[PDB]
DNA sequence: TCATATTATTACGCCAGACAGGG
DNA sequence: CCCTGTCTGGCGTCCTCTCACCTATGA
RNA sequence: AGAACCUUACCUGGUCUUGACAUCCACGGAAGUUUUCAGAGAUGAGAAUGUGCCUUCGGGAACCGUGAGACAGGUGCUGCAU
């Protein structure tokens, strides 16, 4: 084929075949003419090398080349390699009725449905719309229907909502590693140009929303619609196939909304009042007469199913909070009240959904996963859980710990000037005292964050776990750990140079205090090594998955 | 004092450390390199003169003619840069070289030549550099990126562990020339020394010594010291210097002087060496078992019989001693082969050597280098004497000789370019010393061992390739030269030089397309140091250590600005203050510290000098004298950050920005961010699109000014003065007299580049930021470019941001945006698309440009004229027609008429047409000809008249010393004017002088306008081949929408999720909604805490802005404004700014306060930024709460959010990953040729590659039918897909699968081998 | 335009697999 | 003849987007 | 839906011939304004004023004059070509 212009961009195999035929014609003419021995030996040898270069180029000494120094691609190089026929056109194919766009959240969704734009929906479903238009009788020939959807008149959007309705689509994030990276949804049409994807499902795709893209595929035939609904639907994938752990675990905002909701404080509005049900618990929270965390005797009716498939009601007064009753309005019947009576971090909400799946089955667990996500988003919005510069509380004991460590390294180096100790024992003693001082700084800040709030109730003071914002983001398990909150308040440890050995002078400044120049440069050693490790680790991880699914 | 656009809006500058060295010109690498390449520099170094003095004078092989050189020159470019980008030509210059051919007679080395000839011949065109550091190669604007490669000169590398699988180290030594053959020495685990040349076969290394005319005895003289056995009274005693016994076991009885020194069994200690030196012990009698393992040094022959006793390098036995003792050779020289220190590596290599003399050594080297073809005396000697020893094919440069003498601890640094005997012998000696223990290896990441190539060096190497090809051509033509009938262009040819230099500037791995969407991105693609390219490492192979940051990067390479992905740490970006060494290394400034007092003199160092000295830290507290206020200070000695004394240091860091680059020193509060998020923040900050309304970062670092000036996107004033401000077309600046030349009266007319296409389809546009009649100074800015605001650098815009979860719409990293952001068009960016249409004559006649578009009805002839082509302007979308361009016979007509692509809208801003000389109808082509024709003359006369007006007044102005008669000077109006005599006393010939000016003005204007019409009157200017050349420039205006990507400066990426109404936003109690809601959960994990301090400090900045907006709106007399502005500019600790505000004339306070009512801009520098107490104190100057947190109500429910939230102003950027460039869908369209599967991409309307892991994921489910239609019906099988399309549109979802076509393609490709693959029984 | 037919750089890192060498 | 360095081949992540550039010769 | 002249296309005489009406060049004159004798009048001969928008000055656009032709003109014929 010619490219855009007036010349033909010729393939490499035409060069190979044209050389074999040029040489073969020369050899026939020389055997006609009775050339001497050395001429026809060179001629047959050039034909041998030409045939051997046509079949598998470069297996002989240095491969032939046309333009410019790059070798030209032979038949065996049309078969082998990453870009042969197996790995590039027979195992993986390019696919019609498919689309691709940037994802975004849309938290109003139920977890069996996803948002799909109107422009992509009218392009992916052109033949179904053509068939629907031809059934009604609005048009006649196929051309008329293609002009109608090329113009996009007022009547094809009702046709589109009547071809969408019960027709699943396969959403697919581009590095699909396990089977939960292709899931089938039902479309809900979107004014917009971005796929709205239900948030819980994101933890299956490893999909954040920092610029990600996903592909949509349409199951055309009827068996494929039934496979998308009965095997690949997103309600059907609620447990990861690698183990027994649920994969529709609530990820980050919703566990903060729950951890702020089901908690307590030693005095609030409506401390120790008594409530006749969870409905008036939410009514007291909404009207402005109690607080979301205020300990209260309620009367809840938990249904324990102790018989053989019969739900027995037991009603009692639990000493609980307001938020635990409001969250009890969403729990299905069979679970006991003690699943919400605690503080509900992330491990606790994961085993809440797991006990709901083991007891009440699939359909209450799907609808209860949605109600968890809705109430987590709503009370995280009502929480106003910001992050400030004052939330990262510096330990008051931090500077004296650093000065005691500086006195200790001064003692060790004064022994080093007088030669009492060895050099390796000096390096070991310095790394040991900076590890001990690091642990003491972490314990100072961790006490100063985990119990900083000290509020009185009707008299003398009484302490409790803190409502500091970074501490709830750490204790809830939403985002953060001990190490990250340690590096934002306490000293950020002893960073290591790329030699593999540690550096004897640590980074005594956290991020709330400023790092100076040398400390940031040592930090950049430690972080450049991590980025290089991930960006080179991913190739071995993918090649390991390939070898494993081809031995299986 | 300040300049006049500095007093417009002076940014509140935190920062305690006084800067001593201002920032160098940020494009100096590119400009200094290319100014070195083209410059007339006598003494030859470096440049084009080095190329001509290497290649010339050419003399042929005794052909008695010798073409020599005189001088070169570069003429004017025929196309200036703008019309060069428009047309598509290179931006080049013709290289006029004077060449002087002299031709000899017979027998004239000394005789005078018989004839000369000389001419200014023309070879090539070299592409000049634009004033901003760019090229224009073929219409497009490209940048050569500076390479980072291994220096020439010896390197002693180890490879300690991986080979031999036994933990035994090797030690190789590579002599890397700048041009020529590579010579490597290397041990092997048998402890033998091996040479290899150009990574070829392995020769035992002493053969190269035997190739340098060294006998075996001379080699053993070099690499071994002699132990002397004297034949004496009995048992052949030994000279013993006591150094040789260090650390060995006493095998025999060590006694002398009648005294037993050391007995057998104990090892010899250094106290025993002191005993032997104090007792003066040299000669001791040895047993016969001591010599029975040693090796002879030189040869010995039996004197009377006349034959050989033993060859050199022969081990000794007792009967050999009975041979040599009875002959009469009294001295025996043995080789001291210490097992600890002085190993016998050369001697065992000589035992491996199959050669004996020089000639067989050269024959074996020639059989190594060029195999098959025979090894004769002349051929092998010419090979080996031109491998390393001739000036043509082997040349360590000056850098190579400096590194080569420095790594061998030589004294000198300048020497000859070739090697010698002594250099190869010294490399072998240092390698042996490293094996013995003394001296150590070199590392390759050490930036003293790592040179930079730049534009001038790379273009000079390519130009030298072209010159050696043209000298082989000149040697060709001259021996076939007949004289005198040729002049020097039948010999020389302009083709190979131009071919080579356009090969490099067009298709190389470093001459690459400029990332141009941003002033930052231009100025940080020009400052780029790539490890890749020719002669360097590759992306997909290496490695771990070359991708990692080494302690010599401090102040030379940015540690944190490197692109994430497949090439991390290969594409390093250069630091802010780092220049380039004379040899090409990276030297960075330091402040010389003689004693306690840190001196303000600067001094540049590279990494092979930074190790020796002790260099302080940038922020170490020194007060009022330079004395370090502590008695101990953190420094770094040899790449090790350690704490040293007050008075030991020799250098200090210059300024605290100097570690990082110009991409990541624009991030305020860098020191509070993590390193990873600073990397992601700088790499995204390169990617910002220019918004429609540029908006001044409230929290900047003060480096915005230098980046926005030094990248040439703003129209910086060349000569200061006032202004005339016609400006609709050009800024016209009248020049003050001190900066103004005596002749060339002169006023500067700046060209503003209005709406045009960038390289990334963004819009580069300049707008004047000075009014009419306003003073400007030299170096001041006049026109704000893209993403600039009054000379600062405004990539994104500053918006009110709340940190809270808001109903899930900002879940992972999403961002929830009000409607006030999209109503104000405060991200509505402008994109420009160039679309070409050509009507080439493929076949069956030429194609045609006519509106008479076929089949298609009264839906073709619409946005066009009666003669075809889009009629300009208009609200064109997708599926429209721009250029009717269709042929007959292609009832056989078709529609190739270039239309508008699917999904885009826009306005036709410009239509260019340099078409096939004929595009015209009956007259538009010549209709506009007269328009431009009359235009030229008009301005030509106008300009003359403009100067004439100024000159006429000037005539009268000077008319005072020679006729001031006001009533006797207003005679003729447009006729003459001055008519008075003068004589002498004072020179008033001024009238005569100005008379010539006007006289020459009119005389030159005619000629100027004479060529104007000549140029005007023309078909059009372009190349041949292509016929119909119609380029149409659309300009889409994209706003913002759910799905775009925004980001701050700290690494906080986001896809804007919901575009809320104004009402539903979280409003504080004052009533203002917040603009953008981010998510707090990103902040504890991604440890980029700097965005919060930017949020609080931007809140304080707009607090001052709201306070000034109240004091100026509710208008107060300027005393209260200058008092509040003075309080705002004093504010807190000891800073550098304060202000001199009472000298702003009671109006420059008000113009400043007009430019501050949107918020007071604050410079928070990079590592010496604003502390937290100053943020709190500035939040107390404004009336804002000290915590940074305001209680916010909810727009939905009207009720307060508990636990007050953070609101502030973050500077958020819109990155050019827009969602309606990514949205794509395909049902059915076109496919490829070879395969039956769909095409790929978006510009090709193609479908999604359902790859391999998705097939494994469908196999993981039970999706057997979904996969079957996913690879047979939807993709490949042609009968299956046509039956499926008809089955769908009938209303029958059922597939008739069949076999994929690409599998039958597989069968024919396998079967086209000798392979019979089939398909068996039914 | 229409047949004529191939030369003057090196700088991955294991990891199997086959091969001449020698105690 | 069983260990053995040494040499030769054969791997090295998926998906996507933007741009430019394409054999010499020749009576 | 209006013939004294005009209208008017008809008759009688007196006259004009690139023309009463247009476009085009060439080159003579700014257009126009006023007034005189002969003649039925058409026309054929005189005296007064003006030079505006712009010129490396071979000159121009409005408005008269002359010659060349290209053309104008025709209420001339065919309503049985329309």
């Amino acid at each position: 084929v010619p490219l855009d212009g007036g010349r033909f961009a010729t393939s490499d195999l035409n060069d190979l075949y044209r050389r074999v035929i040029n040489r073969n014609n020369r050899l026939k003419r020389l055997l006609d003419l009775a050339a001497p021995d050395i001429i026809v030996r060179n001629e047959k040898r050039m034909l041998q090398e030409a045939v051997d270069a046509l079949l598998d180029n470069g297996r002989r000494g240095r491969a032939i080349t046309g333009s410019n120094k790059r070798p030209l691609k032979s038949l065996a190089d049309m078969i082998k390699g990453k870009q042969g026929r197996f790995r590039q056109n027979l195992l993986g194919k390019r696919v019609d009725y498919s689309g691709r766009s940037v994802i975004t959240v849309g938290p109003y969704l139920r977890l069996h449905q996803c948002g799909l734009p109107k422009k992509m929906a009218l392009e992916l479903f052109k033949p179904f719309i053509y068939g629907k238009l031809e059934l009604r009788g609005l048009a006649t020939t196929i051309k008329a229907a293609k002009k109608m959807v090329e113009r996009e008149e007022a009547v094809v959007w009702d046709i589109l909502d009547e071809v969408i309705r019960e027709h699943p689509v396969l959403l697919n994030r581009a590095p699909t590693l396990h089977r939960l990276g292709i899931q089938a949804f039902e479309p809900v049409l979107i004014e917009g140009k971005a796929i709205q994807l239900h948030p819980l499902v994101c933890a299956a795709y490893n999909a954040d929303f920092d610029g990600d893209q996903m592909a949509v595929h349409v199951p055309l035939t009827l068996e494929a619609q039934l496979e998308a609904r009965a095997l690949m639907m997103s309600t059907n994938n609620i447990l990861s196939p690698a183990n027994g752990e649920p994969i529709i675990v609530p990820s980050q905002d919703v566990v903060l909304g729950l951890y702020y909701m089901t908690r307590d404080c030693v005095n609030a509005k409506g401390e120790g009042m008594v409530l006749t049900g969870p409905k008036e618990a939410e009514r007291l929270y909404r009207s402005g007469l109690a607080s979301l965390h205020a300990r209260v005797k309620v009367r809840i009716t938990e249904y324990e199913k102790d018989a053989n498939g019969e739900l027995v009601a037991k009603t009692s007064l639990k000493d609980t909070t307001v938020g635990r009753a409001i969250l009890w309005m969403i729990v299905p019947k069979g679970l006991p009240y003690s699943i919400v009576n605690q503080a509900l971090g992330k491990k606790a909400i994961s085993k809440m959904l797991n006990t709901c799946y083991r007891i009440l089955g699939l359909k209450p667990t799907v609808i209860f996963a949605d109600q968890i996500m809705y109430t987590g988003f709503a009370y995280a919005a009502r929480s106003g859980a910001s992050v400030g510069i004052d939330d990262m509380v510096i330990p008051e004991k931090k500077h004296e710990i650093i000065s005691e460590a500086e006195a200790e390294v001064a003692e060790i180096q004064e022994q080093f000037q007088s030669g009492l100790v060895t050099a390796g024992e000096r390096y070991n003693k310095v790394i040991d005292i900076w590890a001990a001082a690091n642990d003491r700084v972490s314990k100072a800040m961790m006490d100063n964050l985990q119990t900083e709030t000290v509020i009185n109730r009707d008299g003398q003071e009484e302490k409790q776990v803190s409502f500091n914002s970074i501490y709830m983001m750490a204790d809830s398990g939403a985002r953060g750990s001990a190490a990250q909150i340690r590096q934002l308040a306490g000293m950020r440890g002893l960073m290591a140079k790329p030699d593999g050995s540690i550096i004897e002078t640590p980074i005594t400044a956290n991020f709330r205090e400023g790092l100076n120049v040398l400390q940031y440069f040592i930090s950049t050693h430690g972080a450049r090594k991590g980025l290089a490790d991930t960006a080179l680790k991913t190739a071995n991880s993918g090649y390991l998955t390939r070898r494993l699914v081809d031995v299986a | 004092v300040y300049s006049y656009t500095e007093k417009k809006r002076i940014r509140k500058d935190f920062g305690k450390r006084p800067q001593v060295l201002d920032v160098p010109y940020l494009l100096s690498i590119q400009l200094d390199s290319f100014q070195k390449f083209i410059e007339q520099d006598p003494e030859g170094q470096y440049g084009l003169e080095a190329a001509f003095r290497s290649v010339f004078p050419i003399q042929s092989y005794s052909g008695n003619s010798e073409l020599q050189y005189v001088s070169y020159r570069l003429g004017e470019p025929v196309f200036d840069v703008q019309e060069c980008q428009i047309r598509g030509v290179t931006y080049s210059a013709p290289l006029r070289v004077k060449l002087r051919l002299v031709i000899y007679e017979r027998e004239a080395p000394e005789g005078t030549v018989k004839d000369i000839k000389e001419q200014e011949v023309y070879m090539g065109e070299i592409p000049l550099m634009t004033d901003n550091g760019t090229f224009v190669i073929n219409g497009t604007e490209r940048v050569i990126v500076s390479q980072l490669h291994r220096s020439p000169g010896v390197f002693f590398d180890s490879d300690k562990g991986k080979t031999h699988s036994s933990g035994k180290v090797l030690y190789n030594a590579r002599i890397i020339p700048y041009r020529g053959s590579w010579l490597d020495f290397e041990f092997d685990p048998k402890d033998n020394l091996f040479v290899r040349i150009d990574r070829r076969r392995k020769l035992p290394a002493t053969i190269i010594l035997r190739a340098l005319n060294y006998t075996t005895e001379q080699i053993l003289d070099l690499f071994f010291e002699k132990v002397i056995f004297e034949i004496r009274d009995n048992k052949l005693q030994m000279e013993l210097v006591p150094e040789r016994l260090r650390g060995e076991t006493a095998s025999f009885d060590i006694e002398a002087n009648g005294k037993v020194y050391v007995e057998k069994g104990r090892r010899i200690t250094a106290r025993h060496i002191r005993q032997l030196e104090k007792d003066d012990v040299k000669l001791i009698e040895v047993p016969v078992e001591y010599i029975a393992g040693k090796v002879v040094a030189k040869d010995y022959i039996d004197e009377s019989t006349g034959e050989l006793i033993c060859a050199a390098n022969m081990e000794l036995s007792l009967d050999l001693l009975a041979k040599l003792s009875q002959s009469g050779h009294k001295r025996i020289e043995t080789l001291f082969t210490n097992d600890l220190d002085h190993g016998p590596y050369i001697s065992e290599t000589l035992r491996v050597d199959p050669t004996n003399d020089r000639l067989s050594a050269l024959v074996e080297i020639y059989r190594m280098m060029r195999p098959g073809e025979p090894p004769t005396r002349e051929a092998a000697e010419s090979l080996f004497e031109n491998l390393f020893f001739s000036e043509d094919r082997y040349d360590l440069s000056a850098v190579g000789r400096m590194k080569f003498n420095r790594s061998l601890l030589r004294e000198e640094i300048e020497g000859s370019g070739i090697l010698s005997k002594d250099d190869i012998i010294d490399v072998m000696k240092k390698l042996i010393d490293i094996r013995n223990g003394k001296g150590e290896v070199d590392d390759i990441d050490h930036l003293g061992n790592r040179r930079i190539r730049s534009v001038g060096e790379m273009a000079e190497n390519q130009f030298r390739v072209g010159l050696v090809r043209v000298e082989r051509a000149v040697k060709e033509r001259l021996s076939l030269g007949d004289l005198d009938t040729l002049m020097p262009q039948d010999m020389i040819n302009a083709k190979p030089i131009s071919a080579a230099v356009k090969e490099f500037f067009g298709s190389s791995q470093l001459s690459q397309f400029m990332d141009q969407n941003n002033p930052l991105s231009e100025i940080t693609h020009k400052r780029r140091i790539s490890a890749l390219g020719p002669g360097g490492l590759t992306r997909e192979r290496a490695g771990f250590e070359v991708r990692d940051v080494h302690p010599t990067h401090y102040g030379r390479v940015c540690p944190i600005e490197t692109p994430e992905g497949p090439n991390i740490g290969l594409i390093n970006s250069l630091s802010v203050y780092a220049q380039t060494n004379e040899y090409g290394f990276l030297e960075t400034p330091y402040r010389k510290v003689t004693d306690g007092v840190v001196t303000d003199e600067i001094h540049y160092l590279s990494a092979i000098e930074e190790g020796n000295y002790v260099i302080a830290q940038a922020n170490s507290n020194l007060d009022e004298e330079g004395h370090f206020v502590e008695d101990l200070v953190t420094c770094r000695s040899k790449g090790e950050s350690s704490l040293f004394s007050r008075d030991q240091v020799d250098y200090m860091d210059v300024s605290t920005q100097q570690v990082v680059s110009v991409g990541a020193s624009l991030i305020p509060f860098l020191e509070h961010d993590d390193a990873n998020r600073a990397l992601m923040g700088a790499n995204m900050q390169r990617q910002a699109v220019p918004t429609l309304r540029a908006d001044k970062p409230l929290v900047g670092t003060g480096m915005e000014r230098a980046v926005a000036v030094d990248s040439g996107v703003t129209a910086v004033a060349k000569r200061g003065g006032v202004v005339q401000y016609v400006d609709a077309s050009r800024i016209v600046i009248k020049v003050n007299e001190d900066e103004m030349y005596p002749g060339e009266a002169g006023i500067d007319i700046y060209n503003l580049t209005k709406y045009t296409r960038s390289n990334q389809n963004t819009c580069i546009n300049q707008m004047p930021c000075v009014s009419l009649g306003e003073p400007v100074e030299r170096g001041d800015v006049l026109a704000d470019g893209p993403s600039t605001d009054l000379g600062e650098l405004a990539l994104g815009q500053n918006m009110r941001v709340a940190f809270m979860p808001w109903n899930g719409y900002n879940f992972e990293d999403s961002i929830l945006v009000s409607e006030r952001v999209v109503q104000e068009d405060r991200f509505t960016t402008i994109h420009i698309q160039e679309l070409a249409c050509v009507s080439r004559d493929t076949k069956l006649g030429p194609e045609e440009i006519t509106a008479d578009i076929p089949n298609v009805g009264e839906a073709a002839l619409s946005k066009l004229d009666e003669s075809g082509i889009v009629y300009i302007g208009a609200e064109v979308t997708g599926g429209d027609i721009l250029v009717g361009k269709v042929t007959p016979k292609g009832s056989d007509v078709k529609d190739s008429s270039l239309r508008v692509p699917n999904g885009v809208s826009g306005t036709v801003i410009d239509v260019q047409v340099f078409t096939r000389d004929g595009v015209e109808k009956d007259k538009r082509a010549l209709e506009i000809e007269e328009m431009q024709l009359k235009q030229a003359k008009k301005d030509l006369s106008e300009e003359l008249q403009i100067l004439e007006a100024g000159l006429f007044s000037r005539i009268r102005a000077v008319l005072v010393a020679g006729g001031v008669e006001a009533e006797k000077l207003d005679k003729l109006p447009r006729d003459r004017w001055l008519e008075l005599g003068l004589t002498d006393e004072e020179k008033q010939n001024q009238l005569e002088q100005l008379a010539e000016q006007y006289d020459e003005l009119k005389h030159e204007f005619e000629k100027k306008l004479e060529a104007k019409r000549r140029k005007i009157t023309q078909g059009d200017d372009l190349a041949p081949g292509v016929l119909k050349i119609v380029k149409v420039y659309l300009a889409v205006k994209r706003r913002i929408q759910p799905g775009d990507k925004m980001a701050g400066r700290h690494g906080n990426k986001g896809v804007i999720s919901k575009i809320n109404p104004i009402e539903d936003m979280p409003y504080d109690e004052n009533g203002t909604p917040v603009d953008i809601v981010l998510n707090p959960l990103g902040v504890p994990s991604r440890m980029n805490i700097g965005q919060i301090l930017e949020t609080h400090l931007g809140m304080a900045a707009k607090g001052i802005g709201d306070k000034i907006n109240a004091m100026l709106k509710q208008q107060q007399e300027v005393a209260k404004l200058r008092e509040f502005i003075q309080r705002a500019y004093d504010l807190g600790a000891d800073v550098r700014q304060k202000v001199d505000l009472s000298t702003f004339s009671d109006e420059e306070v008000m113009r400043l306060a007009e430019n501050l009512r949107k918020g007071m801009p604050i410079a928070t520098p990079v590592f010496d930024g604003a502390k937290e107490a100053e943020i709190k104190e500035l939040l107390k100057l404004g009336d804002l709460p000290t915590s940074g947190q305001i209680r916010l109500y909810d727009g939905r429910t009207g009720e307060q959010f508990e636990r007050p939230v953070t609101v502030g102003y973050m500077y958020m950027l819109k990155l050019n990953h827009l969602v309606d460039d990514k949205m794509h869908a395909r049902s059915t369209g076109s496919y490829s040729l070879v395969t039956q599967q769909p095409l790929g991409g978006k510009a090709q309307f193609g479908g999604q590659r359902f790859g391999e892991m998705e097939v494994w994921a469908l196999e993981a489910y039970g999706a057997a039918y979904t996969l079957q239609e996913m690879l047979t019906v939807k993709s490949d099988d042609v009968n299956g897909r046509t039956k499926m399309y008809k089955n769908i549109v009938d209303g029958n979802h059922q597939m008739e699968p069949g076999m994929p076509e690409s599998f039958n393609v597989l069968l024919k490709e396998i079967r086209s081998l000798g392979i019979n693959i089939e398909l068996e029984d039914e």
